[PDB]
């Protein structure tokens, strides 16, 4: 009954039809080439692993800071119980004894710690940096400081894009694993190095950083989806009665009519600029999803069509004339005698748009919940929208600018920001405008949408210092994201989804809080709403990974902070802040930031609308400058990384389930050791506070315990045995709480 | 009735994690996968009995509400005293060993209780005693 | 490269100082009641957070202006071997604020009676040990070496002896403290004699004049009432070694004394009793005295006692304003308050100095390592006559000193290719030196080119060098000096 036409799957690449990776330049026609991820990692690796060596054979161990030497003991014992060739972990256990004895010496106490996070967990370095320690690299440090000789190109570039963390060099299960816990309740990291003149965030570079590794996604739409199937052509078998007497208003190009039986029967006429081919996709598209509501269990009280033909412009301008807005629809439909008119049927709800000021907030918390609801869904089935609203690289608006774009490091100023969504596609009961919706191919493949909005992306980066003169080309990390681009457009398709939630709720709240004057009801209005967003994001990473909604909420919490977001909707999206002077203002920027720098900016501020360009309507951030919102960003980087970072975890963890069950089968006959290290990894690479996986592991742990008898579990026993501990927890509560 | 919503979400995480492609339909060749990390493991011939008898449609996977309904069906077998002596028994060391050590171990492992929660289950009891006694 | 504004852990120290004890009230029953700023709530209005802020702050520009003036080349004290406090490495820095935090953790009220003083800094003493003992996984390895340390620094804080004069982490802790109580003591001009003599006996005059006026910027930004400097009051003078007073010798000196191998002694001490013509000593008289005016360098200047500006009605306002008590109930605002003090504090002088579009513009280039050790020097030899003055004016040295040694005007007569992001000179030559360039009003062509600016400075603005910064090493593998210059409108 329920279940999704498209199905996920991995492919060789992406990089199919697209624009040559040239740039073009005076006559001057410079390649793009890539810089392969998962080869320079291993060699920076490679790298540290002789400088490791190099240190200890320069005994200058007693010149490094104590928490250092445990990170790099820690990262040692992690990578050596990473690898599967027995020369390759010999040798990394070779090396991380000799700091195993120094640590016991010289610092009982940190040693005392550290074998509780080893018998604790099999790759202890990610427990061990889920703090701000994390913010120090202690790899690179070590290969700039003992590793003299010069580091090619591309460990350069690598180097020079990932100098924030040391997590960016572990291997793919080591990083996935610690970018989940990162995410964890008893985890303080922030991706925020705040030193006394930089404040580096790079909650984009650990997205980045995981993109990077993935493998290309292509989804794959079934025989019958709305995309794949075909329809013919759609009959005028049912002529509406037009009757100026009905009509209730026009809707941009839209005529209203009333209905005896309470519903609304809208005429949408043929816009100016597109022929009927748009119509008849939009009268398909709504007649397939009216048809699959019970299997897409999408929530929209969706408009029900009834024809679709043409009508002579003369009814159509006889009927208008008693309107308000009369003269701006004439100029919005096309100029011929006869046009183009689709007809659905419709609350009345649907067409009071999401953010309409007339509506308590409950039913604003019931309207988001379905329309996130409803975005996602179809977007798992594979409809994206990619004009939810007017949003104007092209033009369009890319919420995740700093994947997409060459040296690009915070989001952009969203102009007329509460213009934009003035029309959105999001009604109070639903979705709407169904027509302009677009299969999700169009990502995976270089069609007309990915050539003309993304066309940075594709055609790989070019910057002056990317150019190696001998070479004559332009070594760069992003031209390997041709290779990946869907998963890139993939994020920023589900960012803009949430961007534009965040701007129609601010919209709404901008609205509200005009006709109010106690300030706590003003704050009140504007935590609910905040309330609200974060509620939105926890609802698209539950429908798109299958994590609870709470605790993907709370997976949140952990990451963007709610009361800064709270300060900063409530600040930069009402008029009210621009009323203010000069240290008024920066006092007020105090209280909202909280902890990190401030929103700078020259322009002058027009009073009563704020920051403008225009000078009458507001901007979300001054010209040529960020979008001062600092925490929805992080919202949403913090979405996008949890919904890929829960993927590529889970792929890691059947990847090395699939190795396990090889042992437990006899495919791959080697000793107990060998089957525990396996056990223990696939411990390590599940979610956090995911119980069920551990469950899985434990049941796992007892066959192979089963398996091999004699063997020694000392090392395996205290993990294992906390397990069994809560999974005993967990059956007792369930009993408890069934009466 | 249902069942408990917790067990809804667990059982959801579940199935969308083993869905290897996406799709919202998990094909028997690891529904015993799934079906034993959810405190179930059954024979292959036990299971055999549900791939026999559990695809409506016929093509061969199970949609999620048909997983709900047999984890209804197959929730209605195992859970007995077994399970509750086996939790008992997991801990150390002649059946009464304390109750400040449940109490403790309700409040960060598994999904944490209150300590009022803890209190009322102290006062409503000896664990072979205070598990009969529900 | 560290500072106190921002840490994550001191912030957190002071954070938890409030959260259990600078944030409880006063429970003692001597002068507890709880003012009321607007509409909030202050307990300790006199030894609060911003107290503990105040304090770490002084600790940092009193060993600040130490390594100033030991670039400078002058003398400084000795801690019982050759060193001084120019000489604290900035993790000792560290813990020294880990310290102070709780300094006054254990005050149940500002009754100083000697018991409950020793009282009250064993208390103190105890809840820093809980606090590092509760978080000693991320203090004793870095922060600190080992619980030895713990105990050393825990000794200083509940100082059961008085030889603060022993090592820095005393000092700069004590002096901190103690030039902290500068806006409540009444009669000012004996209490900062008091204090510019004990400070400077570690220091200097210019660097302690400095240290005196950025406390005065510190007081004005976190809303705390600013005590006037009279030079010539009539007010009779007290010695706050102890508490006591100067009586006249009838004619025209004090009790005097005479020592072996000397013919006069200094001033003689008495307990405020019976005299007669046997009067005391005026605040004025205690200033002229021929002794004492040769080594403070205030005796016969004045200060306004207030902001140069808004009157005594609204500066009242000001005083009980919300954001008092924004700065006694939040870390976070009264360090951000603190911070931006400071930075006014360190760019004012040069705007003093000389009278007198985005704000900042870093402009990255490459350059050899010889010739960026030569290029600090001397730019730290121009930073360090830049004390923010008191009462004695030096321009017309550091004016000179700017002038004549024009060997950082290599960036003007010429254009630019500067940017405004720090990561974009990190991510596309990944230079080895930065020049971040401060320019709050006008003063440069920043037009933009499209992002990123491009400048050009006119001959009568110049560039002065701030705070010369060292950020980590390149991608290529060596240092990255990261410099931060000032915008001056100088007509000379
Ligand atoms: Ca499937
Ligand atoms: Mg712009």
């Amino acid at each position: 009954k329920q279940y999704y036409f498209a199905r996920r799957g991995e492919t060789s690449t992406h990089d199919t039809s697209l624009p040559p990776p040239v740039k073009v330049l005076s006559g001057r026609s410079i390649p793009l080439k890539e810089i392969p991820f998962e080869t320079t990692r291993n060699e920076l690796v490679q790298i540290y692993l002789t400088s490791v060596d190099q240190l200890i054979k320069s005994n200058k161990l007693n010149s490094i800071p104590s928490q250092q030497i445990a990170s790099h003991y820690l990262f040692l014992r992690s990578l050596a119980n990473s690898e599967t060739d027995g020369i390759k972990k010999n040798q990394i256990l070779s090396l991380a004894k000799p700091l195993g004895i120094y640590l016991a010496s010289k610092e009982p106490h940190v040693w005392k710690t550290i074998n509780e996070l080893i018998e604790k967990s099999e790759y202890p370095i990610i427990h061990y940096l889920k703090n701000n320690r994390a913010h120090s690299n202690f790899m690179l440090a070590l290969i700039h400081e003992y590793h003299k000789e010069p580091l090619t190109k591309n460990q350069s570039a690598f180097v020079q894009k990932f100098r924030d963390s040391s997590v960016f060099l572990f291997p793919n299960p080591i990083y996935t694993a610690w970018l989940a816990h990162s995410y964890d309740e008893d985890s303080s990291f922030n991706p925020m190095f705040r030193e006394r003149l930089s404040t580096n965030f790079y909650h984009s570079t650990l997205t980045d950083n995981l993109l990077l590794r993935t493998e290309p996604k292509e989804v794959t739409l079934s025989s019958e989806h709305h995309y794949k199937k075909e329809k013919g052509p759609i009959d005028s078998s049912f002529r509406y009665q037009m009757s100026s007497d009905r009509l209730l208003r026009i809707q941009g190009r839209t005529l209203l009519f009333s209905t005896p039986q309470n519903d609304v029967v809208a005429v949408k006429v043929q816009k100016r600029g597109e022929p009927k081919s748009t119509l008849e996709e939009e009268f398909q598209m709504a007649d397939y999803l009216l048809k699959h509501q019970s299997r897409l269990d999408v929530y929209s009280k969706l408009p029900q069509p009834l024809g679709q033909y043409s009508v002579k412009k003369s009814e159509i301008l006889e009927i208008s004339r008693g309107s308000l807005d009369f003269e701006r629809f004439k100029t919005l439909i096309g100029d011929s005698k006869d046009l183009e008119v689709y007809v659905y049927k419709a609350p009345l709800t649907y067409f009071t748009y999401l953010h309409d000021k007339n509506q308590d907030l409950e039913d604003l918390t019931a309207s988001v919940k379905t329309n996130v609801h409803d975005l996602f869904v179809l977007l798992r089935e594979g409809i994206m929208f990619p004009q939810l609203a007017d949003i104007f690289d092209k033009g369009r608006y890319q919420a995740l600018v700093q994947l997409l774009n060459v040296l690009q490091f915070q989001l952009g100023r969203i102009d007329k920001w509460q213009k934009a969504v003035e029309y959105v596609n999001l009604r109070s009961s639903g979705l709407a405008d169904l027509g302009d919706s677009l299969p999700i191919t169009s990502l995976f493949t270089s069609s007309d949408f990915t050539k003309h909005y993304f066309s940075a992306l594709l055609t790989g980066g070019y910057h002056p210092t990317f150019f190696d003169k001998s070479s004559g080309t332009a070594n760069s990390l992003f031209t390997g994201k041709r290779r990946l681009f869907g998963n890139y457009l993939y994020l920023n398709t589900i960012a803009e989804y949430l961007l534009v939630i965040q701007l129609t709720l601010g919209s709404y709240g901008d609205k509200v809080t005009r006709d109010m004057m106690d300030k706590p009801k003003k704050e009140a209005v504007w935590r609910e709403l905040a309330n609200v967003m974060f509620t939105s994001c926890a609802e698209a990473i539950h429908i798109m990974t299958g994590i609870p909604q709470s605790r993907a909420l709370t997976l949140l919490k952990q990451r963007a902070n709610i009361e800064k977001h709270f300060r900063q909707t409530q600040f930069w999206m009402t008029p009210d802040y621009s009323k203010l002077d000069e240290d008024t203002l920066q006092m007020e920027q105090y209280s909202i930031y909280s902890g990190e720098p401030e929103y700078e900016f020259t322009d002058k501020l027009v009073s009563g609308v704020g920051l403008s360009v225009d000078g009458t309507h507001q901007d979300l951030g001054g010209y040529n400058r960020e979008s001062p919102l600092r925490e929805l960003e992080k919202l949403l980087y913090a979405t996008v990384t949890l919904i890929e970072g829960t993927m590529q975890l889970d792929k890691e963890f059947f990847k090395q389930l699939q190795q396990v069950e090889k042992i437990l089968s006899g495919e791959i006959k080697t000793d107990a050791n060998s089957c525990f290290e396996a056990v223990a990894q696939l411990l390590d690479l599940a979610r956090p506070r995911c119980h069920f996986q551990k469950r899985l592991v434990l049941s796992y742990y007892e066959e192979a315990k089963l398996k091999y008898p004699s063997a020694p579990t000392d090392a395996y026993d205290s993990r294992f045995q906390v397990v069994a501990k809560t999974n005993a927890a967990i059956t007792i509560q369930r009993f408890w709480r069934e009466t | 009735d249902q069942l408990t919503e917790e067990q809804i979400a667990e059982f959801k995480e579940a199935f969308s994690l083993f869905d290897k492609d996406g799709d919202g339909t998990i094909t028997t060749k690891e529904l015993g996968t799934v079906m034993r990390s959810l405190g179930q493991n059954p024979t292959e011939a036990e299971l055999q009995d549900m791939i026999n008898e559990v695809d409506a449609d016929g093509n061969g996977t199970i949609d999620f509400p048909e997983f709900l309904t047999m984890m209804a069906r197959k929730m209605k077998d195992t859970d007995s005293e077994e399970e509750i002596r086996e939790a008992f028994r997991v801990f150390d060391g002649n059946g009464y060993i304390s109750a400040a050590e449940l109490r403790h171990v309700m409040t960060n492992l598994g999904e944490k209780l209150t300590d009022e929660e803890v209190d009322e289950m102290i006062r409503e009891a000896n664990y072979e005693e205070f598990v009969q006694m529900m | 490269g560290f500072s106190l504004y921002t840490d994550d852990t001191v912030k957190a120290a002071a954070q938890y100082a409030y959260d259990n004890y600078l944030g409880k009230p006063y429970t003692g029953s001597v002068e507890s009641a709880p003012a009321n700023f607007g509409g909030r709530m202050v307990y300790r209005q006199h030894h609060g957070l911003s107290h503990t802020l105040r304090t770490m702050a002084y600790a940092e520009l009193i060993v600040e202006e130490a390594r100033k003036a030991k670039l400078r080349g002058e003398t400084l004290g000795k801690f019982k071997d050759g060193r001084t406090i120019a000489d604290v490495t900035p993790q000792e820095l560290k813990k020294i604020m880990i310290a102070q935090a709780f300094f006054v953790a254990g005050r149940d009220d500002e009754a100083s009676d000697a018991k409950n003083y020793q009282k009250y800094h064993e208390q103190s003493r105890d809840a820093f040990l809980k606090y590092v003992k509760d978080n000693e996984s991320t203090l004793i390895p870095d922060v600190f070496k080992d619980q030895e340390d713990v105990n050393f620094y825990a000794r200083v804080i509940e100082d059961k002896s008085h030889d603060w004069e022993s090592t820095p982490a005393h000092v700069l802790i004590n002096q901190g403290h103690m030039v902290d109580l500068v806006r409540v003591k009444q009669p000012p001009e004996s209490f900062l004699q008091r204090y510019f003599s004990s400070m400077q006996r570690w220091i200097g005059s210019q660097a302690t004049e400095a240290v005196f006026g950025i406390q005065r910027q510190f007081f004005h930004a976190t809303y705390e009432v600013v005590a006037g400097f009279d030079s010539d009051n009539k007010e009779p003078h007290l010695v706050v070694s102890g508490l006591g007073r100067y009586v006249i010798g009838e004619d025209g000196q004090p009790i005097r004394e005479a020592p072996k191998k000397g013919q006069k002694e200094g001033d003689l001490k008495v307990f405020p009793q019976t005299y007669k013509n046997e009067r005391l000593m005026r605040v004025d008289e205690f200033l002229k005295l021929p002794e004492i005016q040769n080594t403070f360098p205030g005796s016969g200047k004045h200060l306004q006692g207030g902001m140069p500006g808004m009157n005594e009605m609204d500066y009242w306002n000001r005083l009980n304003s919300l954001n008092r008590a924004r700065c006694e109930n939040d870390v976070d605002f009264c360090l951000k308050q603190l911070q931006t003090a400071h930075d006014k504090a360190k760019i004012e002088p040069i705007k003093q100095a000389f009278q007198s579009p985005p704000t900042r513009l870093f402009r990255g280039l490459n350059l050899s390592e010889e010739f960026t050790k030569g290029l600090i020097d001397q730019a730290n030899a121009m930073i360090a006559n830049t004390t923010e003055r008191l009462f004695t004016d030096h321009s017309p040295e550091a004016f000179k000193q700017i002038k004549l040694n024009d060997l950082s005007k290599m960036s003007g007569r010429t254009n630019a290719s500067t940017t405004t992001e720090i990561k974009l000179v990190k991510e596309t030559w990944d230079s080895n030196v930065i020049f971040e360039m401060l320019d709050p009003d006008g003063l440069l062509h920043s037009k933009q080119v499209g992002s990123e600016f491009s400048v050009y400075l006119p001959e009568d603005v110049a560039l002065v060098p701030v705070k010369v910064t060292l950020d980590g090493k390149t991608q290529k593998g060596e240092n990255r000096y990261v410099f931060t210059f000032v915008a001056v409108k100088s007509p000379d």
